[PDB]
């Protein structure tokens, strides 16, 4: 009763969303800012190594997404509790569609920063600080699901 | 009894949330749609 | 009593507010549809506007056909009544066939009446055509208050 | 995707009705016992708050229909900002309609006996309650939509020459009478519904 | 008309007011009983016009000085109802002025042809089709350095899908064909975009005068290619669009039109279009068909086809304003009262 | 080396690259309406 | 167990279906008609009562369904088969959503009609038999719907 | 169990189908090809009862649909195998939604043949020959029903 | 009589009353504030009379804020449900009435600060048009609190 | 009975969207207002650090999330109450859904407000006058759900 | 049990299936091959008998559906087992929606050849060798109906 | 019985049809969109007409896919069959239909893009086909994964 | 707890493993192809330099196939509901990531490969964006492969 049955699938479907809408938000952060990249770096191709840093800032919320998945997945078993799976569904959501969210941010202000800062060199550094107030969200949402994570077996019966 | 799993409390609470969901999907569909007269910023 | 259970009048009032809500969704398209072209004409010939206001009072006799069913059906229920199921889905279909009636109804006088009158600036020999066809659109409504009103008699 | 949605939660309802209808049980899909056992006070507060709710987004529709062209037509003749407020007013009282039926209908609100719960009477005045509100709001969202839009075209026309707006004001007139039916319906629908006992 | 005021409510109610101010029949009877430009300008000045030639002091006060600053007005009050658009709108408004933005291509490209001074024929460029890279095109004579590197960023870029250039770089004879051709790529996309995105009130009666544009488009071009040109009517269907009420059929008999009387047999079968080629200046019939369709698209109220049927009123008043300024000042009034008044 | 308006210069960096195909090294400085250099 | 108590929605709702839907066919085809002619009697006067054709017939449409739903109404019983409201209802979504049909074509045939025949006065013919086409649609769905209605209460039973 | 009390809701919505899903393609078949009739013949009314051919051929599937629908209701019954009624919804489902694409197939071939018939006067031969393939559709389906009405009440008991 | 879901319609009604209360809030202050920020480009000295749409926004916020602090004051473990469907209830009545009043403000406020730039008559008239949206608010308050008062009797 | 086994599924999913539907909100507020920013800081780079207020006060709904968050989490127990469960439902969607407007408006306004005050340098202070009419929108969603959890667990059983 | 009194279901739905969708097929194939033609040979009407071949072959994929939608219809009883209603559905399906899509194919492939085929008198043998590419994908759903419909009764009970 | 339930067939007649379906869906979108361009660039180039097939042949092969894989379901289809047998049969049948489905998109989409360009430069035609290579693939993995499948749908059920 | 309605679970997610990343896979190989196919009509040289999103897109395919084998051999008819659970689990991890890696490879290499012909600098740009991009199907991969390794791990 406390421990049923179906109680593992909010746990593997957590595991699941954490690294599904953090890959999302990650691939789109990833190619509307490549766009941006592949567009303007045509004109200015010393800028390459420069204009890279939103698509790393993008890879930065997958791999918060994959810290996630990669704790959720071994806190999961079967005949665990259902306490235990809506935790995990709850944590795999919190970086997921957070995630999410951070990478449509970081998608498209590094687009605009990137056609920006091949025309003004001082536009950098702002759109550096603009794209670390979008990714500190899916840090945020990180943050929510590691606490969320630390009570999923804590003093569970 | 109406049902053990969709039972009267359960079903009526669906139906709450849903016509409040409707009203926030209705509304979240005005405030999508509002965009910027940009002519009236820029200098041209 | 099998016949007559105890959630018989919700099927009542939805006949009430059928025959309500959409008569007046109706009489209020087949006014604002066509005072959007009586005032389309305003300016152009300034004259011709009191005599075109026919597509708005036969737009608004279609609230009075929703009005006259809502009362009857409103006057047939009461807490301390017994009130069949038949009678319930009876007061449903007459709101239901008369909502749907007078909104064909409202949106047929909507589409006639603004165009007739729009066009009724250039030709002046248009308006005993256009209260013809506003009449076969308005009597669209009034079949469904027949239907209602001899099926309120045979449902009570 | 919502047309996705919409035949989709279409197919679930034929695949379940008819997989509940094919096995014998489709007397279990049983609308009659729904509206028997859920509570009448939802279909009461309900009714009430959609009355009040649908009033007002009614009024505030054509509110803003014949606001902002009033404001437009006011730029070259600022001369009508004042007379033709009237249109503001008439798609305004479908508001205070649904305030007067709402508070009407809370007063047949109080609290019910649970030996007599589920009665006759405490049911029939749910959905008395919860239809009467719903008619009366659904109208006078119509009416104040209907309202601002012969509103919106009697701010222009009065705009154009001062002797449209009474002319166009008639439109707004015959646009009017539709909230006060609204009122007439929704007060003999809940007239013989007594209170909660 | 009741989702219109959302976006729309303030523009339009301008826009209105803006048709107010289209002068009447009575406006135009007291502007040709005038004497003199200055009288003239002294009666524009009880209109909505008044004191636009206030910087002008009856010295300096030509015909062609009138038509500059009354359009000019026209511009700016377009510049100011664009301004408030947003959405939709200003996709539409600025789908009004791509069709100004390819005269005025095709009138920068021919003032370096004949090598004329990039000053000069810039100013007699239209305001409202201006880009910013719009003097940037005295920099090349071929079409293909042209597009390549001038007009691959403004929005006439996906209008250059049929112009062939062959190598050949430019005489007086293709700068008309790719005009031509820009414009019947232009009306084409235009009409899908009524008919996709602009509401259906607003859709009919837009329709109606985007193919009325077409219908006189494929006239001129079916008519002034008997004279000044030399074409196969493999070459010539190429330039008439394919949107309005003449293609299917009469479009067709337009190609092949090697005479006058291959237009006006043409012409003939189509039925708001016949009579137009019989007697009568042809120029006056399509102005005045022009304002008998914008005149009832004013009558339709909650449509953002009043912006359309506006500016086009707007400048048929600019015009008639124009030919009456012209009549009073070289003293011919056998034709004063050509104008096209339907307001 | 010249002056220019601050809104067209990259404009004209465009329009020098797709004339020069390549073939060219655009700086701008900024002029401290306003301006802009380039070489 | 044979005449049950919920028996008569189903015939309730086939009474309303064919008013419903057949005047929503009927609204279709005298509007959308009605447009074209209001837009070709502006230089055509004399043609105003020639134009009303599409218009009567889309008439008739609603006449058929006024017709069947009353001949419904006047078998809706409280101790009725489910047999009789299946019947009722397979009647009514017959006349209404056949008249719905009639009155889509009605409308979408007499508007071209009355603008061709105005330019050409032979087209007329052409236009009436293009509508009698049309509204043998809606006749057909009375013609099934009457079949129909006839059957309900032959050998009914319980 | 093997007639239950439901069993002639199938039966009705399948009385009731092959007449709708019909009518309502013929109608489609009407329409569309009666605007490229009374949109051709202002120039070449000669041509008026030669181009309504398919007017007509989208008529002729409204027979096919009402016949099926005079067959499926002239086997209706209280106490009625269920069999029955998925046979009858079967056959109404069959011609329906068969002659809805027939009808499909004939408007929109029949107004691309009238406009084109006008200009070359062999094209006639290729719309006939083309819109028999278009009104054969329909008849398969007609084919479809009969042979399944023709199983309805065969072997069946209870 | 007091069932265990109870307090879900209580606390979905507190929520509803600020949610979509600030939803119409938020609408009447973006769409308001493009238009202040539009028209003060070129008149800035009308932008503090200007000011006046979002400042009726946010009273809007206010009271639904008022109405969901006064739902959440009588929510408990053990409520029946009529408190429980009549908290519902005035959470709704303004949430659907804050919605609406600052969609209306909101669409009123932009046209009425442009038409001010132009002619200066019409700040008069864009308040006047403004008054009779802001009490829309007050029309949905009245039924909120009218209905917390009957909430424990 | 009264607190049965499904109740941390409300708890769980008020302390997800509390931090998802603020993400959503200080996303685009730091988007819509950000490519402002990046369009308006290539002619005059001068006030790029005094347009970032937008991307502030649209992360500062961000951290009116992860407070409420984290405040749910620590609160979520295996045998709570359902009582606890929709009261914590309550205040991650009053949170949420009334951040995700104030950033809405955080969005449009700033950008509306940072392309308006490099043309007319007056503007600026009308902008942050209406980005405080739009950040107290979260900040009252903030009051709400504060005084909701501290009525969440205080007299259950 | 094994035999349902809802069993003839799924094989009326198949019987009618099959002819359903192979109709809808064959009437996009006839439909816009008819517009190809009846827009191609206004000019040539020579090629009018020869640019028949789309309709003809739009027309055999519905003969496929009638041939499947007659041989489940004679193998339709009162008391069949489910597992043949289950079968004569699948057959009805494999048939329809395969017809379907080759009638797609056939009605674009065939406009796109007429269209064409006025201009270069060679592209008559590609566009047969295109819609027989086309017309084997009804084909193919004719063969899986008539293997599955050769087992709804062969060791049933 | 509890294992072997009478609903079992079921998921795998529905893996039997969908495995046709959707390939012959992939099929002729990739027969569709890659011959509206052999189609339009032979009417300037028709001697590369037998070469520019291969967009076609490819997408051909993925209906060839579709086919094995509905054969195979077919004939393990049994009355008293498992439910776990069912259930990997839908599994195969998805697995064939929807990565087909992709395939076919990407060789339609590839295909029209390659033989629209091939005409202008003629070393593009090694490239394209390289590119349809793996485009095809894409099905070919699903083939993979279905014919996997299949021969786990009756290895140690009970 | 090993019920009969388990191995669903497992057909599923040994379905959407090959299925959504056949998905990804197709958008990336479409994208990247039309790409090709517009920028190596002028530039034949650079065609099999170009090749490079479509093998990108290939590998997520690759991916997808290997945790759709994994988990088809460890499917069974009397496994538990934790096994299918975590196939699913595993399956959708690994399909609905390499979908929207095979949307950022194929959005960035048209986009490349459209840029690359005009700047030859780009093509070393491109590839380092595509690594990013392909990254985002590995972790699914990582998550898939640690999901099965312990579906049958302590299971009754």
């Amino acid at each position: 009763e406390l421990c049923p049955v179906y109680a593992p699938f909010f746990g593997a479907i957590g595991c699941a969303s954490a690294i599904i809408f953090t890959s999302l938000g990650a691939a789109y952060g990833t190619a509307k800012s490549g766009v941006g990249i592949c567009a303007t770096c045509v004109l200015r191709p010393d800028l390459l190594f420069k204009n890279i840093v939103p698509v790393i800032m993008a890879g930065i919320i997958a791999i918060y997404g994959l810290v996630v998945s990669v704790l959720v997945c071994y806190s999961l078993g079967q005949k665990q509790a259902l306490y235990t799976g809506f935790i995990q569904l709850g944590a795999g959501l919190s970086v997921g569609l957070s995630g999410l969210a951070a990478g449509f941010a970081i998608g498209i202000v590094g687009d605009a920063g990137v056609r920006g800062s091949s025309q003004q060199p001082r536009l950098f550094v702002g759109m550096i600080l603009i794209l670390i107030f979008a990714e500190v969200l899916g840090l945020y949402g990180l943050i929510v699901a590691l606490l969320l994570n630390s009570r999923a077996t804590q003093d569970v019966v | 009894i109406l049902s053990s799993i969709w039972t009267e409390g359960l079903l009526m609470c669906l139906i709450v949330s849903a016509l409040l969901l409707f009203i926030l999907i209705v509304a979240l569909s005005w405030i999508s749609n509002l965009d910027i007269t940009y002519g009236a910023l820029e200098k041209s | 009593n099998i016949y007559a259970p105890l959630y018989a009048p919700f099927f009542g009032f939805a006949g009430c507010a059928a025959a309500m809500v959409l008569s007046c969704l109706g009489a209020a398209i087949g006014t604002a549809k066509s005072g959007i072209g009586i005032a389309g004409i305003g300016t152009f010939k300034p004259e011709l506007i009191m005599k075109s206001l026919i597509p708005v009072v036969m737009s608004g006799i279609l609230a009075i056909y929703g009005l006259v069913v809502a009362v009857l059906i409103a006057g047939n229920l009461s807490p301390t009544e017994d009130y069949t199921l038949f009678n319930g889905f009876m007061h449903l279909s007459c709101g239901l066939c008369v909502g749907f009636a007078c909104l064909s109804s409202g949106y047929a006088i909507g589409m006639v009446g603004d165009v007739g009158v729009r066009k009724y600036m250039h030709q002046p020999r248009l308006f005993v055509g256009i209260v013809l066809i506003l009449i076969f659109s308005e009597v669209l409504g009034l079949y469904g208050m027949i239907v209602a009103l001899i099926l309120n008699t045979r449902g009570s | 995707f919502s047309h996705f949605l919409y035949y989709l939660v279409l197919i679930v309802v034929i695949v379940y009705g008819l997989y509940k209808l094919f096995t014998g049980h489709g007397s279990d899909i049983n609308f009659g016992k729904f509206l028997l056992r859920t509570s009448p006070y939802m279909w009461a507060n309900l009714g009430i708050a959609l009355c009040v709710g649908l009033s007002v987004v009614g009024a505030a529709w054509g509110i803003f229909i014949t606001g902002s062209s009033m404001i437009g037509a006011g730029v070259r003749a600022p001369r009508i900002t004042t007379k033709n407020l009237i249109s503001i007013i008439f798609c305004e009282v479908v508001a205070i309609y649904g305030l007067i039926i709402a508070i009407v209908f809370s007063s047949k609100l109080t609290v019910a006996t649970a030996e007599n719960m589920y009665s006759k009477s405490n049911l029939y005045t749910g959905y008395s309650l919860f239809w009467a509100g719903i008619t009366v709001g659904a109208s006078n969202l119509i009416c104040g939509i209907a309202v601002g839009i012969t509103g919106a075209t009697a701010a222009i026309s009065d705009a154009a020459d001062s002797a449209l707006f009474v002319k166009i004001l008639v439109i707004e007139i015959f646009g009017s009478i539709l909230g006060l039916l609204g009122l007439i319906v929704g007060l003999l629908m809940a007239g013989k519904a007594s209170e909660f006992q | 008309g009741v989702y219109f005021n959302i976006d729309n409510g303030f523009i339009e109610g301008v826009v209105r007011g803006y048709r107010n101010g289209l002068l009447s029949n009575n406006q135009y009877i007291n502007l040709t009983q005038c004497d003199t430009l200055e009288d003239l300008k002294l009666q524009l000045s009880s209109t909505d016009y008044g004191n636009f030639l206030s910087s002008v002091s009856s010295e300096s006060l030509t015909t062609s000085l009138i038509q500059e600053y009354a359009s000019s007005k026209l511009y700016h009050e377009f510049n100011y109802i664009r301004d408030q658009s947003s959405g939709s709108t200003r996709k539409f408004m600025d789908y009004i002025t791509y069709g100004y933005m390819i005269d005025n291509v095709a009138l920068m490209i021919t003032g370096t042809i004949h090598d004329r001074d990039k000053g000069e024929i810039l100013q007699r460029c239209h305001p409202l089709g201006w880009f910013d890279t719009l003097p940037t095109l005295s920099v090349a004579t071929d079409l293909e350095s042209l597009y390549e590197t001038v007009l691959v960023d403004t929005p006439l870029a996906p209008y250059f899908k049929n112009c062939f250039d062959t190598a050949e770089e430019l005489d007086d004879m293709n700068i008309e064909i790719i005009r031509n051709k820009l414009y019947k790529a232009y009306l084409e996309d235009f009409y899908n975009f009524v008919t996709e995105e602009i509401p259906e009130p607003a859709k009919e009666c837009m329709q109606t005068l985007l193919g009325f544009e077409a219908d006189r488009r494929s006239i001129n071009i079916a008519l002034n290619s008997l004279q000044s040109s030399d074409i196969d009517p493999d070459l010539k269907s190429d330039l008439l669009p394919n949107i309005g009420k003449l293609y299917p059929l009469a479009t067709f008999h337009l190609a092949q039109a090697q005479d006058f009387e291959g237009v006006r047999a043409a012409l003939a079968n189509v039925y708001e279009y016949r009579g137009f080629l019989e007697t009568g200046n042809l120029e006056d019939h399509f102005y005045q068909l022009e304002m008998e369709l914008c005149r009832d698209a004013f009558t339709q109220q909650f449509a953002i086809s009043t912006v359309w049927a506006w500016m086009k009123s707007k400048e048929q008043e600019v015009r008639n304003i124009t030919w009456i300024a012209e009549c009073i000042a070289q003293n011919q009034r056998e034709r004063i009262n050509n104008y096209i008044s339907v307001y | 080396t010249g002056s220019i308006r601050r809104t067209k210069v990259d404009i004209l960096n465009r329009i020098l690259w797709r004339l020069l195909r390549g073939n060219l090294i655009f700086q701008n400085f900024p002029i401290e309406v306003e301006k802009d250099c380039f070489i």
